[PDB]
């Protein structure tokens, strides 16, 4: 389990035990208006 | 469709009423005749008869 490498990003970006949101506001605004 | 179609129609909409209001605005003529003050008051008339 310790040799994957992407725990170089997780331990920067997404701090452990934190719930983090998969898209940001601004993708889910850009595809709201795509439909319209 | 009818969601992303608003625009389209409102253009279409306008652009054929202001055809249909030009149709019944706009004058129907062809020639313009302008002249003088020094003919007569019944001399004037003799012209336009000419004309018709």
């Amino acid at each position: 389990p310790s040799a994957n490498p992407a725990k170089i990003f997780i331990r920067r970006l997404f701090n452990s035990g934190i719930a983090k949101s998969v898209v940001s506001y601004s993708n889910v605004m850009a595809a709201a208006r795509a439909m319209e | 469709p009818l969601q992303a179609v608003g625009m389209p129609v409102a253009l279409y909409n306008g652009l054929m009423e202001r055809a249909l209001e030009q149709c019944d605005g706009t004058p129907n003529s062809k020639w313009f005749v302008t002249a003088g003050r020094d003919i007569g008051e019944v001399q004037s008339k003799e012209i336009k008869d000419g004309i018709d």
